[PDB]
Parts: C-alpha cells; sequence; structure tokens
RNA sequence: AGAGUGAUCGAAGGAUGCAAAGAACUCCGCGAAGAGGGUUAAAAGUCCCUGAAGCCGCAACAGGAUCGGUGGUGUGCAGUGCUGUAU
RNA sequence: GGCAUAGGGGUGAAAGGCCAAUCGAGCCACCUAGUAGCUGGUUCCCUUCGAAGUUUCCCUCAGGAUAGCUGGGAUCCAAUGAUGCAA
RNA sequence: UUGAACAAUGGAUCCUACGUGGACCAUGACUGGUAAGCAGUGCUGGUGAUGCGGGGUGCUCCGAGAGCAGACUUACAGAUCCCGAG
RNA sequence: GGCAGCCAAGGCAGAGCAUCGUUGUGUAGAAAGGGCAUGGACAACAGCUGAUCGUGUUGGGAUUGAUCCCGGCUUGAGGCGUUGCCCAGAGCAGAUCUUGGUUGUAGUAGCGAGUACUCCACCUGGAGAGGAGUGGCACCCCGCUGUGUGCGGUUGAGGACUGGAGUGGA
RNA sequence: CGGUCUCCUCGACUAGACGUCGCUUGUCCACGGACGAAAUGCAGCUAAGGGAAGUCGGCAAACUGGCCGUGCACCUUUGGAAG
RNA sequence: GGAUCAACGAGAUUCCUGCUGUCCCUAGUCGCUGUCUGGUGAACCAACAACCAAGGGAACGGGCUUGGAUGUGUCAGCGGGGA
RNA sequence: AAGAGUUGGAUUGUUCACCCACCAACAGGGAACGUGAGCUGGGUUUAGACCGUCGUGAGACAGGUUGGUUUUACCCUCCUGCCACAGA
C-alpha cells in the first residue's frame, strides 16, 4: 500500500502528496501535471498562479483534440493550450499537501523540485443522461488519483 | 452527363492560393527591363494610401465623345515622403538565377532603419550597425567597403538600390520604415553603382523617380476581410430560398468521380489581405509637401490656396503633410498601406496611355459626410456669424 | 428490488483476519484525504482470499515521412539472457 | 365524474380507423425448445487416403432417394534381392 | 517357336460409414443468336481442390506439379536499367 | 523379436531391433492411423505441499505440433500432481453469438424557447482572491510585485418580467 | 418547451376576457463569461431600377387592414353575392 | 344517378390587378448559435487502416501490380469519397 | 486548333420536343444516364379517394386524376483556408 511509482535515491531527501477519488476532470489534470513535471517548487507554484489568472496557459498536448490555440502555448512550442481552473486547484491543494510534508521532514521546499507528479484515471461514476426518441446515455465524470514527490535540489 | 446550360468558371486561378499573404509589404517579383542605353534612374518607390477623392480633368482623346471634355475622375491620394537610400547590393548572373554578391550599407544609418532589425526596439541594446559604423570610419573597414563596392562594379549583373520608405513622418503610430529595394535601369554596372553611391544617405524624393503624367503598377497587399463564403469569396451564385441548411453555398463541390474534392471548386476560406499588382495606374499629379508648399491642390480655376487634405482631414488617416501623387482609380489596400509604385511593365500606346494630365480641380470637401464647401472660408462665408464665431 | 392499469414479468448480489487485534498518537489541511507512526505472519483495511486479459498513467530505454506496413526470410547492429567450455 | 360494450370480439359521420407509444385481429401465460428442403455458426495436433456438380425416379428444378466417384474393414490366393575372405 | 509386342504387387470374393448430386474454363466438333465475359452440347485436360517459375498484375494460359535441407542441372521463359543472366 | 560366436544395444510379438526399397499437394469427406489436453470415479506412485499448494505474471528450455518442464516474482492452501482405466455438460475467433468489463470517438457534439441583470453589505476554512510572491529583515516592520469581469445564500439600493384566461389565491 | 379538472379575477388605451403597458401578488429561475462577435445557420428587418423574367407551381414574403360618410356590378335558390 | 346550378370550401387548376429579394444580383443590419472560454460532458460508428493514376480482378481498390507523390502534428469548416 | 465562349423566355414534372427573341454562336457529349448526409420533390412508386375499362367478387390496369413524413457528419481522407514543431 502507498506504493508510489518513483523509487528515490534517498526518501530522507523527499516529500510525497497523494490524492484519491479527487473528483477531478483526468484529461485536464493529466496535461496539467505533465507540464509541472520538472519544476522547481517556486516555478511551479507561479506558473499555477499564473495560469489561474490566465496570464499563461497549460498546453493540451495528448488530451487536446479540438482544444483552441492560443498565443501563450508559445511558452511550450505548442499551440493548443486552455486554463484547467479545477484541476489547477486540485494540483494546487496536492503540491501543498507535498510541501507541508516537506516541512514535517525537516526539508526546504524552497530547494525542492518537483519529481515525478503523476495522475491515474480513478473510479468512474455513472449517471443518466436523456437522449431524443426515449434513450438514456451515461454520464461518467472520469476522475483521478494524483500523486506528487518533490525531490531536494542536487548542486 | 454534361451541364445543359454553359457558364463561364468562377473566380482567377492565376490567383489560386487565395491564402492571407506573409509580408505587409509588396514584393516585386519583377523590375523592368535594364536597357543599359538609357541613363541610370530607379523604378520604383513606397508610396503609402492616404485616402482618396475626386479631380476635374479636360480629356484629350480624338475620336471620343469626350474628346475636350470636363470628366471628373476618381483619385488615390498616395502620401510619399522623401525615400532614405541606405545601401546597394549586387546580384551576379548564375545558372540558377540570380545571386546576390554584395551588399555595401551606407556610413550613417538611421535608426528609423535600425528599428526594422528589432521586433522589440526598447528592450534592445539597440546595437545595429554599431561596429559596422565603427569599422567604416576604421581604415581597414575602408578596404572591405572599397572592396565590397569593387566586387559590385565587376561581377554584379544586377545592381540595386537599398531605400527605406520613413513610415514615422506620416504621423501614423509607426515608428519604423519600410526597407526595399529598387532597380537602378539604365547605364553601365559601374555608371549604375556610382549613381547609386552618389545617393548615400540622400533623401530622394518621388518626383525624381516618377513623372507628372507617366503610368505606373501598384504593387501591395489588399484589404483584409477575413474568412468568408462562397458567395463573397468566389462570387458564386446563392440557392433557392428553399433550400435546407444553407443557401450561401456552393450545392456540388464535385462529381462522384474522381473521389476527391479539387483545388478548382469554390471553396470558403480567407478573402483578402493577399498580394496584387494593380497595373496600368496613371499619375495625374505630384503635389510638393504641404509643410513648404501650402497651397498644393491649387489649380488653375481655384481662387483660394488650399492643400489635399481635405475639410476634417482624410477620416481615419489625419494630414497629408509630404509629397503625395494622385494616382488614377483605387489602388490595393487601405490607407495607411504601404503600395510599391513601379514604372509600368504591360506597356501600351494608347493616348489613354501616352496621354498628358493636367488637373483642373481638386475635390478637398470633407469626406467625414457631406461636404459642401472646399475650404473652411467658403464655409465660413455661406456659413457666416455663428453663436461660436460671435462669442470668440 | 424493479417494471406493467393489469393478467403477469422479474434480476444483480458468496470469501478480512487465528483473533477486531477494524488502524492509537503526530504533522498538515475546513475536511476528506495525505505524510509519518502503528495492529498483524501479513494489510488481508469493513471497496476486505487471489487478482488475469482489455484499457490507462508514469519513468527508463529504442526508434519514428512513405502497404517502403503487420507477418515471413537471411544477415547485421545494440541491449539481454541461457548452454557448454581444452592445456 | 360515474357506468356500459372485450378480441375474430368491441366501437366507428367508415380512415380496416380506434380498443393503454401495440392492431388487416390488442396484450398476457402456456402448448413451445412449434416446424423450417432456408440463412448463420459448429471448439485440439500430426500422418495417410481422397472426390462430385453426372444417371434414374420424385408436386421434382435451393431438396431428396438411386447408381457413379470418394474412405475404411476385410476374405481366398498370389508376389516378395542382398554370406568380403579364411576356418 | 511356350507360337505377336509392351507393361503389370496382382486377380478373385464381399461388407461397410460418408461427402457430392449449383459447376466453370480451353480447343474448326459444333447448335441457337448480329453478337456477348450469352445460352446449350461433344472428346480430353484443367479450375473447383493447386501452391511454385514465367505471362507487370490475373482461380483456368506456358512450364511444372508441392515433406525438411545441401550441392549440381534445367523447363517455360528471359539478359539496357529497374531485375539474376551478353 | 534367445533354440543366437562374445560383449553393447534391443528385449511391451499391431511392440522392439537391423538392412534395404518406394512414396510424400489437397477442398468436401474418412481413418478398427498416432497423439496433446479438461472435470470426476476406481486403482498405483509409502508422489508433492507451511523449508510454501494452486492460480497468475515474467524469462528459459523441450516439441513438427497439439503442448510439456523449470527458474524469478505474486500468493499462501477453504491444497496439488504423474500413470492405467472408466464415466463425460471434455478444447472457440467468428454464430447481427450470451453475460460482464472496457476502448477510440472525445475533453469532442453539446448543455442557445419562456426579455435581465447590477452595486454595496453580511454569512466563509478561503471568496476585494498569492504558498512559505520578492528585496531589505532578522518573526515584526518597511518597500516593491501579482490577482481570473470572480462560487453560493440572504437583507438593502437600482433595473426589469408576470400583468387577473397570471409566474396570484383555493 | 408536451399533457392534465374547476373557482375568483384590478387600472389605462380599446368594441373588447383581443392586443400593449401599469398598482396588488409573485419572480429574476432556466449553465454562464469574454471577444463586436469569422464562415454557415435558425429568427427579425430593410433594399435602388425592373416587377414572376425565379419555380412543377407567385411557394415564401410583401400589398390591404380599425372606424365614419358616399356608394357598389354580374349572377341568384330573391335569402344573398357584399366588407 | 345524367345536366344546369346560387351560396359555401386550409379542395384541384387558369387568367388579370396590386404587391413584392422569387428572380436579374446580391448587399447591409440585427438577436440567438457557432466561433474562444470556466464548470460539465454523451452518442453514432469502428476488421485493420485511411494520398492518387492506370492495370488486372467478383467486370467501379485504401491495400494487389507498374508508376506518381508524400516531414510529422493542428484549428475552423466541408459535403467528392469511405460503392 | 479543344484557349475562351455557347444565352433570355412561353407550354410541359419532363430528358426530349416546339415556338418567341438575342447573338460571333446560341455544337454535340462524359464524369455511378457526375451531382438528394448539396437542395427540390413536379414525376414515378405505398397506405386515402374519384372516373373509365376489366372481373360475380375482393381487386387489376405503361388508362387518366387529386392528396401524400426525404433522417445523421463531430470520425478518416480530399478540398478550403490556419498554425506550430521539424524534434525521428
Amino acid at each position: 500500500k502507498a506504493k508510489y511509482s518513483y523509487t528515490p535515491k534517498a526518501e530522507a531527501k523527499c516529500a510525497k502528496a497523494r490524492g484519491t477519488d479527487l473528483r477531478v476532470h483526468f484529461k485536464n489534470t493529466r496535461e496539467t501535471v505533465k507540464t509541472l513535471h520538472g519544476m522547481t517548487v517556486k516555478k511551479a507554484f507561479a506558473y499555477l498562479r499564473d495560469v489561474l489568472a490566465r496570464k499563461r496557459c497549460i498546453p493540451f498536448r495528448r488530451y487536446g483534440t479540438g482544444c483552441g490555440r492560443t498565443p501563450q502555448a508559445k511558452e511550450f512550442k505548442h499551440t493548443r493550450g486552455r486554463w484547467p481552473v479545477k484541476s489547477v486547484e486540485y494540483v494546487q491543494n496536492l503540491l501543498k499537501n507535498a510541501v507541508a510534508n516537506a516541512n514535517t521532514k525537516g526539508l526546504d521546499p524552497n530547494a525542492m523540485f518537483i519529481s515525478h507528479i503523476q495522475a491515474n484515471r480513478a473510479q468512474q461514476q455513472r449517471r443518466r443522461t436523456y437522449r431524443a426518441h426515449g434513450r438514456i446515455n451515461p454520464y461518467m465524470s472520469n476522475p483521478c488519483h494524483l500523486e506528487v514527490v518533490l525531490v531536494t535540489k542536487e548542486e | 452527363s454534361h451541364r445543359k446550360f454553359e457558364r463561364p468558371r468562377h473566380g482567377n486561378m492565376g490567383f489560386l492560393p487565395r491564402k492571407r499573404c506573409r509580408r505587409e509589404r509588396g514584393r516585386i517579383k519583377t523590375f523592368p527591363k535594364d536597357d543599359p542605353s538609357q541613363a541610370p534612374h530607379l523604378t520604383a518607390f513606397l508610396c503609402y494610401k492616404a485616402g482618396m477623392t475626386h479631380v476635374v480633368r479636360e480629356l484629350d482623346r480624338p475620336g471620343s465623345k469626350m474628346h475636350k471634355k470636363e470628366v471628373v475622375e476618381a483619385v488615390s491620394v498616395m502620401e510619399a515622403p522623401p525615400m532614405i537610400v541606405v545601401g546597394l547590393v549586387g546580384y551576379a548572373k548564375t545558372p540558377r538565377g540570380l545571386r546576390c554578391l554584395k551588399t555595401v550599407w551606407a556610413q550613417h544609418l538611421p535608426e528609423q532603419f535600425k528599428r526594422c532589425f528589432y521586433k522589440n526596439w526598447s528592450r534592445s541594446k539597440k546595437k545595429a550597425f554599431s561596429h559596422y559604423s565603427a569599422n567604416l570610419m576604421g581604415p581597414e573597414g575602408k578596404k572591405a567597403y572599397e572592396a565590397g563596392i569593387a566586387k559590385i562594379k565587376k561581377f554584379a549583373c544586377v545592381v540595386r538600390l537599398i531605400a527605406i520608405g520613413q513610415v514615422k513622418l506620416l504621423r501614423i503610430g509607426q515608428k519604423k520604415a519600410h526597407c526595399m529595394e529598387i532597380q537602378i535601369n539604365g547605364g553601365s554596372i559601374a555608371d549604375k553603382v556610382e549613381f547609386g553611391l552618389k545617393l548615400f544617405e540622400s533623401s530622394i524624393p518621388v518626383d525624381s523617380v516618377f513623372k507628372e503624367s507617366e503610368v505606373v503598377d501598384c504593387i501591395g497587399v489588399t484589404r483584409g476581410h477575413g474568412f468568408e463564403g462562397v458567395i463573397h469569396r468566389w462570387g458564386v451564385t446563392r440557392l433557392p430560398r428553399k433550400t435546407h441548411k444553407g443557401l450561401r453555398k456552393v450545392a456540388c463541390i464535385g462529381a462522384w468521380h474522381p473521389a476527391r474534392v479539387g483545388y478548382t471548386v469554390p471553396r470558403a476560406g480567407q478573402n483578402g489581405f493577399h498580394h496584387r499588382v494593380e497595373a496600368n495606374k496613371k499619375i495625374y499629379k505630384i503635389g510638393k509637401s504641404a509643410l513648404v508648399d501650402k497651397a498644393n491642390a491649387r489649380c488653375e480655376t481655384d481662387l483660394t490656396d488650399k492643400t489635399i487634405t481635405p475639410l476634417g482631414g482624410f477620416v481615419r488617416y489625419g494630414i497629408v503633410r509630404e509629397d503625395y501623387l494622385l494616382i488614377k482609380g483605387s489602388v490595393p489596400g487601405p490607407i495607411k498601406r504601404v503600395m510599391t509604385i513601379r514604372k509600368a511593365l504591360r506597356i501600351k500606346t494608347n493616348k489613354a496611355f501616352t496621354e498628358e494630365v493636367q488637373v483642373k480641380f481638386i475635390d478637398t470637401s470633407s469626406k467625414f459626410g457631406h461636404g459642401k464647401f472646399q475650404t473652411r472660408e467658403e464655409k465660413r462665408k455661406f456659413m457666416g456669424p455663428t453663436k461660436k464665431s460671435a462669442l470668440r
């Protein structure tokens, strides 16, 4: 249990956080974390503040068919980007918990960077949508599990 | 099965890739013939559309019903500041066409030309031509300069004069310059090169290049209209009111075989902002800068000295305050747009072509609304003492 | 259970552990969680014996225009095992 | 609102309309796993042998039975090479 | 001269379970039709059931028939290059 | 296929052993030709198993093949296997196959009738908005910098709708 | 956005239980926001000159429109036609 | 049932007038869409795939053969093809 | 010699036909008799109904007549514009 898919050299230099059944769209949280992957903790939090303020965007690289082109996607050599608000807020909470975990472990979180942020498709929750001609179709919520490890800088 | 009743085809396939062109400046892909028997001279200029008005002029065309009659003609007012000449370029004749051999620059280059090498100018350390302009004073850089000139005078079969248009004198927001290159035609190659060198940092005017009744070509970009449907993009006739889910469309975008829509079928897409050359435009007048003349738009009939800027200024443009041209008819693109004007290529020998034009009247009334008056003094004299005037 | 006015139709649904010993206390958070720390042979964590395929995330590595394909063939090059091995 | 007319029956200013989104015979359970010369499917390996779309009769012409070709089991017989020398 | 040649692991006696009973192609052997990649027949062989070499490609043509390999040689047919062979 | 020159081998007579010869396509179909494999009965293996069964997963080896054996890991027994023979609900890629779980499509099409909202205030863990924003500062303080046209509810101030065959009252 | 029984039913314009607006009562709830907001669409409008030449076909839209006064033809079953 | 037939008809047809974007020949404008977007979010369909020409072929290929092209991935559209 | 062109109308659902004109001319054809997820729905070709002829009848009729739901693209490609990466 409590098993992450990231083996650290010295977990005494790490900070870990996990989220389960987060009730956020997966396909947006995936792009969010893929953008956030290698960034430092300060870069990450500033990036999230700016995405919320819509000053810069989140590139929709894989799960982005139909997404609108943006001038703010030039930051990542792409053109399709968006501003997934609920997932940015949920990943903010995730990284805040990981930073609190760092502080508990006795670690400067401002020195750590994001190593292995990750999202998984959780169990889908069904609802009923009502189609023409007397049909019924599902509305499945597509939630996610989130996990993040912060690893202290190596200089 | 054939179509029962014939019709011509919708649109030109010569202009086929109807896409938003890449550059906002008109490209000259063909200059006139060289003819070394002639004296060295320039063959193009950069004007800027300042608006549009109409003139009165007597027609000279024997055999016409309007011969010796006073006609009214629509003209485009093209404000043309003197072009500053910064640099020469040589072109050698390779079996792959022309190869630019060497680009010689001037000594003191204007910062409005230096702006052309920076997307942002105020965040840059403005280092354009710094080491060039220093080494050019320097003696060993004087060598690389006299050696580039001698390189052109020996191998270059085409010589072109690089000139900037000075977009800043138009008082539009832009402070940059439009840099183009112009063929010096006529004369030998050495004669061409030294004619060009004489004009380094010269700020040459448009009447030196063009005459006042001569035919030119207007190269440039047309007005943009955005994404447009087949009805206005290609001019197809729209379907009957009775149609389902659309009238403003093309009904048969292809036969079953070939099993692909062809490039010849009208589709919707970008309309406007294409590169076009409007050829055979007669120059009806070359007027001097209003700062020096103050009476440039006065003709044989006028009794008050007036300038071509109308009452209330040109709509969306402002005052015209530089050497202006009166092109006949319409030129591509909106106002404030940069139009290259080249010497004609599709030359005729009608009187319509080889005709002297004298303007008898220039309409300077208000184009913002309906202007009954050609002059603010005319407006005063008609609408005499008002409340605001009697309060002044 | 549910459906049909009704006559009638009519499902899905088994397994914690030897023992509830069913997760004390700490940090963070509004809280759920999470990070520790525990019970236990083990989390086996009230979704609980095991947990396949299909599908998906992530990391590493290898490639990436062409039905010039999957697959076959005979080599090669990298990575990776296995078997044997004289004095 | 109450009540009456029920399935080969009702009711209809007649459209074979209407009788619970059902009507040239409602629906419901059962006979019933109806029958189908017709359509579709029919689950491991190797080795060996290996066809027919032709005959006749048939309310026969998308099918059968009947010969023919195709496999197997045989029975009575037939047929079926091979010593280096020396001892 | 055991009275023609050649061949021949064969002759006799049975029993028995199936599939098939839509065919098609080729040829002065033809019939109907102007004809048909049409319809109907005859002899034989093929396709169906059959891959392989050649005909660029092609269920039917030409060669040849198919256990797994090695060497040699060829059939039909090929050698400007694609593509082995001047 | 012991009554054999001797050892080695074979030694289950539809087997095996030695030599030689012939022949290898195949739809439908067949084989009293030969095998692999599944559930269980009767028997044998004084079979294996908490010193870790079975399942599964990943590598390796064997096999013409059906398939068989082994190592690693999971897992932990509410166990399993090999041989002979017998009894079968005994092998899947298809059947618009049945039941279940899924995928792309796709963060797409959409969520557009009934005219309409706005401001301040309070209610909040937060809602005039930051994760330790940044420099002094050694947390206080003083500076600088960023904040999405902005969740929900309810007073009040405006703007509007219902407009008595009402969005009212029974 | 369908359907579903009855009762009460104000003021102004008006012939009015039409239609339009307002006091009383009730409500601002229908997924929203930016960008003047492409093409296409579904809706509302206009359009010079011509006036069915469009189309199977004047389809669709347009013209007209309330009231007062004068007045009204053919045909007729003597009633009408007739606004 | 035959023949006239007033009145009536969302009946079928023809002509005239007036009127008109039906048309010559389209243009402009506007609300709601779409378009970008925060929250939410399906389904149809799916052998595998998805650029052509000719050829041959179950006689109309995305795959085969011989050629010609072809960098990968987008966004809004689109109705030729996917018999 | 296939570059450009080859029209406006009346009747008819019509292809065709036939007239009225204009013109340089008003050529002939193909593309799944190109083209319905482009339109229309006039015609053929349902269910309703009338007439004529046929049939004892129900009903039939290349005999006539009237009235009669034409659905879906957001997938892939082609085409149209648009953009980035070029990393393999």
